[PDB]
């Protein structure tokens, strides 16, 4: 009944998540046709978190894919699961947002908003209860950071009394694959700060470290690093789709991990994630896991942890786990490594343990974590973005789009503050006496 | 230099309908400048000092201080310092059918702070309007409600539902404000009061248990002054002028969902208001801890309202607050976490500073 | 469903053309007929790859092109050559006489009586195009129609069409190498009209394919049919993601925006890797991190101007074929390391990357080989003021003598156009400093 909407913008969230019904599908048993061709009897009782029964047991999912570009539609078409999704909701124009934040907010996207809106409605609507919303973008762009800034301003007013989790491939620390990602990712924080409540902030420069340090990859493509995103995407609502000992909805997770309502900028992970030679070699078990997960080289936001405070971090386990196990192994954490986390959380943890694993892992976990180490992505992009506002440099392009030099303060001042909240927290306090 | 203390102020209420319906016993009873609380159980005695006291509790007992009594002893100052040059702000807090609205606005026959301020301010400029100073006025009059933002002083086009929302920016020097909003120019009292039935007419108010006219929006009443003078120069004169912003703030209560028997807009208004509330405890409760050496960040863009307030609780203005209470011993706890937060209140201080409209020009360097 | 105008002024873009029309239809299976055998064997789709090719229900294709030369020379021999049977007969010659290299002639005079008539076909094509993305203009800096009928047409084209992308590719003069007296000035005249309207100039100089063509490929004696294919591969890689798959797509819109800080400044500086021979395509790797650092060596540069005398204000990296955003990260990685390639105070994000599937295909009768990886980059350096400088005090020894300029005035061209186009040109000299300077607080 936790019902989904799953929206795609850009070439990014298009290429994650068409690795994300390759990666359900096979946990569902549903075949490239939407047909049905599992083996237990736990995958179709709650298939309707995602999928929606079409004809003869054919599996029609609630996807919704949007760009200005028809060239990321057609890879999905001409694809393996291209099949399934319904092709009155691809939504495109063409023409892109060309870098630029102010096209996919104001000029294009407004054009083709409204047909989205158009999906979103039916998808809801023919919902029994939605538990929210789930948008894959990256911010660095114009379609991503725009068009899909844009829909979560509306959905918000429309639903806003529901989840809006956001997936976001944030700009990275040393290279740069557009020269206007700061004007792009600041204006979208300016957003996001207000009408979202989960936002799990991914880094394509981390995951060229997992794939190399610890999977051992050396030519690890876009699919193998989506192939790691969507798996994460799958952790987080899983205690939706099968069940535990100890479940764990969205709502509890933000409510667990969101202490301040601004603060919602996450660190995920994946654990076990191993290279083809040492998994031979290795006992599968909690404390190997709880190992890698509170590993600083095993996250996805190019952030280390260890410049900070953990003020809140959850774990979704799946599998015969045992809580004692679990509960033993969270609390070996906070005592060990007390520094890194706050002392007006007494318990900086919540865990939550799901009874049906991964195709083929007898366990696995994901991993969250708000740490104020996010500070240092913020505090970079508030340095790029003035060091070349200050000059005006390519401003000219978001001005003559219907945009002022108010609007690019505005973003800089609340990022600016974002990051005092972040920082008053991060230094350590401490009471008269107490 | 000048560093401009809060000055906080308290007015005990009367008895209510519903007080008196159920005979709730008097425990608020004040000496003049001590307010103390008995509670009924006789376990412990509370007792808070402030700045001002008001007991509206008796019409007939000595120190009753009325609508008069009330401007005199607080807005006036603010009058005078509006006219030096500086920025105001007068800002009441409490709960639920506690006085609040009495208290700033008041009733046909029984004003409140509200009127008698601008009387005495056009008064005032009647008396000194030489060729010396010329005197301009605009006013502007909002409204916070489910966090969004609205214009009072606009007659609604006929719809369905006519009530076009405002947004809230941030300029880099004047801080925040609100785009698209009426400032609509005022000579005298009768234009004032006319704009006053207006926007008190638009306002949102509903019945609820503890208030059958409980406003169900903050109330914002802005009036920028602008008294140009002259001095004899180069050339001509008509060479200084100063603004000032005049921000008297009507606000809801906590309104418990239990006895505010609630369901559907008025929960969700309600909550909204819950929301508001505890975003403005934790910015006077860490302006209040601000100025005592230990460093906090005020969050102010958890709320429109303090987002548009920012300027008022800290920065620049002479402020003060009206904590309103019931002597009733059924809502002790609120009473008390109304008392706490005047309390905490007293210990803001402000940076106050005269808007000559020259600095880094040339007087500046004069000086 | 995005397509894109192609517009060829003078004997050079022709002879571009020439060399594009014979690549594209290589790529996407067209013979010099128009027709398309392979779709036997797939059934249509888009393999009539309408950025450039529209289609009949005949079977034959046609594409969206626009030639003009005021010279009925080089056109002709494309109405009697291979592709005769390709381009619809509409191919612009009004050559009763050409230019005689004078921007006065190719814009006034005889440059009317042809721009109403080039007009009527752009229009006819783009009421053909459902998404017009842009134009693409291949002319000359040194002639007069590829220096006053482009100033004309860019003019004319910025009124009809508006805000649409306008990307050239022009033959800048070389510093010593030349082939007229008159360069300078129709390089002048041009700048001061084209910059108010075009979007971003892409710059050649045939002085640098001579050096390359030389070192890398070892041609000793080369020809324009040589350099001419070497530029066709540039274009496939701006327009390749228009046309085939990819991991990171770049529209037309995107070197408009992130090589183009100010709106004058948008001269930018082209380059091509892996130029080399099928004897030089063995004995060496061709990775990411070998294909890249080729791209910064300056003596790999399609324009002769030294980035070491300047710095980047943008730079944009356009893969194709066998490529790994691993490889790339790792590549710019080492740019950003090394002080020899230094980079504007205000550009910290300095790098755009784009990556395609489909790698490149190989002329016969060529010169370049098979290759697996292909890379272009276009980068815009503060190094192009010392160019403009060349130009202006070349412009000042032979005007402050009157040389060459009754052929102007004889053509309608007012004395005033010389010193209002010279101070104009004396502004952007200026420009170039500013942005070089480092901010302080
Ligand atoms: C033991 C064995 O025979 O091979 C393993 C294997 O080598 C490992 C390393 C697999 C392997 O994963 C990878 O090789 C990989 C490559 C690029 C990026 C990420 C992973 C494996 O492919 C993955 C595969 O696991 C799954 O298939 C999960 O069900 C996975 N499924 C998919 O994602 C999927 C993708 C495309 C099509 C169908 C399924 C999954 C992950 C998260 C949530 C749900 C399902 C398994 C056990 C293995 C192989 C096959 C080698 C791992 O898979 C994951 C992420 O759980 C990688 O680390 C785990 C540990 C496994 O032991
Ligand atoms: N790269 C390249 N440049 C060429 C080619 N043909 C001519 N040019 C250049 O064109 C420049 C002068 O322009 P023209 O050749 O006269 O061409 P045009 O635009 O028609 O000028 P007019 O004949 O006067 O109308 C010379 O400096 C040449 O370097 C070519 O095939 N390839
Ligand atoms: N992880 C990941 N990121 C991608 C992928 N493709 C593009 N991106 C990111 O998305 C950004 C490009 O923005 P994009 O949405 O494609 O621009 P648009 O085409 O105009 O909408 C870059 O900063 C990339 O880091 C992908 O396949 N995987
Ligand atoms: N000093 C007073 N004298 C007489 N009546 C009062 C006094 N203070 C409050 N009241 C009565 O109590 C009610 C106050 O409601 P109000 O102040 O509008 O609630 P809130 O302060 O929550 O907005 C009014 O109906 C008013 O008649
Ligand atoms: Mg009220
Ligand atoms: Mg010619």
């Amino acid at each position: 009944m936790r019902e989904i909407v799953h929206i795609q913008a850009g070439q990014c969230g298009n290429q994650i998540g068409a690795k994300f019904w390759e990666v359900i599908s096979d946990e569902h048993g549903i075949d490239p046709t939407g047909s049905y061709h599992g083996d237990s009897d736990l995958q179709l009782e709650r298939i309707n978190v995602y999928y929606n029964e079409a004809t003869g047991n054919k599996y029609v999912p609630r996807a919704i894919l949007v760009d200005l570009e028809p060239g990321t539609m057609d890879s999905v078409r001409s694809g393996p699961f291209g099949q399934i999704f319904r092709p009155d909701n691809f939504v495109f124009g063409q023409s892109g947002a060309g870098n630029n934040w102010a096209k996919g907010h104001y000029t294009e996207g407004a054009e083709l908003v409204d047909s989205v809106l158009d999906v979103v409605r039916k998808e809801s609507e023919s919902c029994d209860c939605l538990q929210g919303f789930q948008l894959t973008h990256s911010l660095g762009g114009g379609t991503g950071s725009g068009m899909g800034t844009l829909l979560i301003s509306k959905i918000r007013e429309e639903y806003p009394d529901r989840i809006m989790n956001t997936f976001s491939v944030m700009p990275s620390p040393k290279v740069s694959d557009t020269v206007v990602e700061p004007y792009n990712a600041t204006l979208s924080v300016h957003q996001l700060v207000e009408n979202t409540d989960e936002t799990y902030c991914i880094d394509n420069e981390a995951l060229y470290d997992i794939c190399f340090r610890t999977l051992k990859l050396t030519t690890p493509t876009y699919g193998d690093l989506n192939h790691l995103v969507s798996a994460t995407m799958s952790g987080v609502t899983t205690c939706l789709r099968f069940p535990g000992q100890l479940n764990a909805d969205l709502r509890k997770l933000a409510v667990n991990m969101v202490p301040f309502p601004r603060l919602h900028f996450f660190m995920p992970g994946f654990a076990p994630l191993t290279s083809r030679g040492s998994q031979q070699y290795r006992a599968l078990t909690v404390p190997e896991l709880t190992q890698q997960m509170f590993d600083s080289k095993n996250m996805m936001a190019a952030c280390d942890p260890r410049h900070g405070r953990y003020l809140t971090v959850a774990a979704i386990f799946r599998g015969r786990m045992s809580m004692k196990e679990v509960d033993e192994q969270m609390l070996n954490v906070q005592n060990k490594n007390s520094s890194y986390f706050v002392e007006w959380i007494p318990n900086n943890v919540k865990t939550a343990v799901c009874d049906i694993p991964p195709r083929g892992l007898k366990m696995s976990a994901t991993f969250i974590g708000n740490s104020t180490a996010i500070q240092e992505l913020f505090k970079r992009i508030s340095e790029q973005f003035t060091a070349m506002f200050r000059r005006k440099a390519f401003l000219h392009w978001y001005t003559g789009e219907g945009m002022d030099e108010m609007e690019f303060t505005e973003a800089e001042s609340n990022m600016n503050d974002l990051v005092s909240e972040y920082q008053q927290y991060q230094d350590a306090t401490a009471d008269e006496q107490g | 230099e000048f560093n401009s203390q809060v000055t906080v102020a308290v007015r005990v209420r009367p008895f209510s309908k519903r007080e008196k319906t159920e005979k709730a016993s008097q425990v608020v009873f004040t000496n003049g400048e001590e307010i103390t609380v008995e509670h009924p159980d006789m376990k412990q005695v509370y007792s808070f000092i402030y700045d001002v006291s008001f007991w509206s509790f008796d019409e007939c007992h000595p120190g009753y201080a009325s609508q008069t009594t009330v401007y005199e002893t607080l807005a006036a100052p603010l009058l005078d310092r509006a006219f030096e040059g500086y920025n105001t702000c007068l800002f009441a807090y409490g709960q639920t059918g506690s006085g609040k609205s009495y208290t700033m606005m008041g009733l046909n026959e029984e004003p409140g702070i509200i009127p008698r301020f601008c009387e005495d301010l056009f008064a005032q400029i009647a008396k000194k309007q030489t060729s010396e100073v010329s005197y301009h006025l605009e006013m502007s009059f909002f409204e916070v409600y489910n966090e969004k933002i609205h214009d009072l002083l606009v007659c609604k086009g006929e719809n369905g539902q006519r009530k076009q929302p405002l947004r809230a920016r941030e300029h880099p020097v004047s801080g925040p404000y609100v785009e698209g909003l009426s400032m609509n120019v005022v000579s005298s009292y009768s234009d004032i009061q006319s704009w006053l039935e207006l926007g008190n007419k638009q306002r949102a108010t509903a019945a609820t248990g503890m208030n059958d006219k409980s406003s169900r929006s903050h109330s914002v009443f802005t009036l920028v002054m602008t008294q140009t003078k002259t001095e004899v120069v180069e050339g001509e004169e008509h060479d200084h002028r100063i603004t000032s912003r005049i921000n008297l703030v009507d606000l809801a209560g906590s309104e418990r969902c239990s006895t505010a028997h609630s369901s559907g807009q008025r929960l969700k208004e309600g909550v909204s208001i819950n929301k508001s509330l505890l975003t403005l405890g934790k910015v006077i409760s860490a302006l209040s801890e601000q100025a005592n050496g230990k460093r906090v960040f005020i969050p102010y863009r958890e709320s429109t309202l303090t987002w548009l307030l920012k300027e008022s609780l800290g920065g620049n203005s002479k402020t003060a607050m009206i904590a309103t209470v019931s002597p009733a011993a059924s809502n002790i706890e609120e009473t008390l976490s109304t008392l706490r937060y005047a309390t905490q209140a007293r210990l803001i201080v402000n940076i106050a500073k005269v808007n000559e409209d020259m600095n880094a020009k040339l007087i500046r360097e004069l000086k | 469903m995005r397509e894109c105008i192609s517009i060829h002024v003078g004997q050079a873009g022709v002879q571009i053309g020439n060399a594009c029309w014979e690549l594209y239809c290589l790529e996407h299976g067209i013979q010099p007929d128009g027709q398309m055998p392979s779709d036997k064997t797939i059934g249509g789709g888009d393999d009539s790859f309408n950025t450039f090719f529209s289609e009949t229900g005949a079977g034959k294709h046609v594409p969206r092109a626009v030639f003009v030369d005021l010279e009925p020379t080089v056109i002709d021999e494309v109405r009697t050559g291979t592709y005769r049977q390709l381009f619809h007969p509409e191919q612009l010659i009004t050559g009763k006489e050409d230019a005689a290299n004078n921007y006065a002639r190719g814009h006034y005079t005889i440059g009317k009586e042809i721009i109403d008539l080039v007009l009527d076909r752009i229009r006819k094509l783009a009421d053909q195009c459902t998404g017009l993305q842009g134009f693409l203009v291949f002319h000359s800096f040194g002639g007069g129609t590829g220096s006053g009928f482009t100033s004309l047409l860019m003019e004319r084209l910025s009124v009809d069409y508006g805000k649409k992308s306008k990307l050239e590719f022009s033959i800048y003069p070389a510093p010593q190498v030349s082939t007229a007296v008159v360069e300078p000035y129709n390089s002048i005249l041009t700048t001061h009209t084209t910059l108010e309207h075009s979007d971003c100039a892409f710059m050649v100089d045939n002085e640098a394919i001579y050096d390359i063509c030389r070192r890398n490929l070892d041609i000793e004696r080369p020809t324009y049919t040589n350099l001419n294919r070497l530029i066709s591969q540039i274009v496939s890689s701006i327009t390749a993601s228009l046309r085939f798959d990819g991991a990171l797509n770049v529209d037309l819109t995107e070197f408009q925006t992130n090589l183009v800080p100010y709106p004058r400044i948008h001269f930018p500086l082209a380059t091509y890797a892996p130029v080399i021979s099928a004897e030089k395509a063995y004995h060496e790797q061709l990775s990411v991190a070998e294909i890249t650092n080729a791209c910064f060596e300056p003596a790999n540069q399609m324009v002769k101007c030294d980035p070491r005398h300047g710095k980047y204000m943008a730079c944009c990296l356009l893969y194709r074929g066998d490529v790994v955003p691993k490889d790339v990260n790792a590549a710019i990685a080492t740019i950003k390391t090394k002080r020899s390639i230094q980079f504007v105070d205000w550009c910290p994000t300095g790098f755009k990357v784009g990556i395609n599937y489909q790698p490149p295909t190989v002329v016969p009768g060529g010169d370049l080989a098979k290759v697996q990886r292909a890379v272009c980059m276009l980068s815009n350096t503060t190094a192009i003021a010392e160019a403009w400088a060349r130009l202006d005090h070349k412009f000042d020894l032979m005007y402050a003598k009157r040389a060459f300029v009754h052929w102007y005035v004889g053509e309608g061209m007012e004395e005033g156009e010389f010193s209002e186009a010279r101070e104009d040109m004396a502004a952007l000299e200026k420009d170039y400093e500013e942005v070089g300077v480092d901010s302080v607080e």
